[PDB]
C-alpha cells in the first residue's frame, strides 16, 4: 500500500485454464492483497 | 520502480495458491482448483516516489 513493497504479476494454472494475477506485498507488514485476476488468457 | 524476473520455486508457487484462494471468496469464475505457476513471473519493487 506504500511505495515500499512489491507487486508481482503471475501466470496461474487453475482448473486447466491460464490466468493473470497481480498481487501486492507491503514491505513492513507482509500484507499481501490480491489485486486483479482475469482469465482465461492465451499462453505466453 | 525496479523490475526483474523471478523463478517459479515454492515461493512463486505460494503466490499461486494465495491468488486462487483469494479469488474463490469473490468467485466470479465459479470456484477453481489451483494447478501450477508457469513462467514468466515478474516482480516490481516500489521505492519512495509516486
Amino acid at each position: 500500500r506504500e511505495i515500499k513493497g512489491y507487486e508481482y504479476q503471475l501466470y496461474v494454472y487453475a482448473s486447466d485454464k491460464l490466468f493473470r494475477a497481480d498481487i501486492s506485498e507491503d514491505y513492513k507488514t507482509r500484507g499481501r492483497k490480491l489485486l486483479r485476476f482475469n482469465g482465461p488468457v492465451p499462453p505466453p | 520502480g525496479e523490475w526483474e524476473i523471478i523463478d517459479i520455486g515454492p515461493f512463486t508457487q505460494n503466490l499461486g495458491k494465495f491468488a486462487v484462494d483469494e479469488e474463490n471468496k469473490i468467485g466470479q469464475y465459479g470456484r477453481l482448483t489451483f494447478n501450477k505457476v508457469i513462467r514468466p513471473c515478474m516482480k516490481k519493487t516500489i521505492y519512495e516516489n509516486e
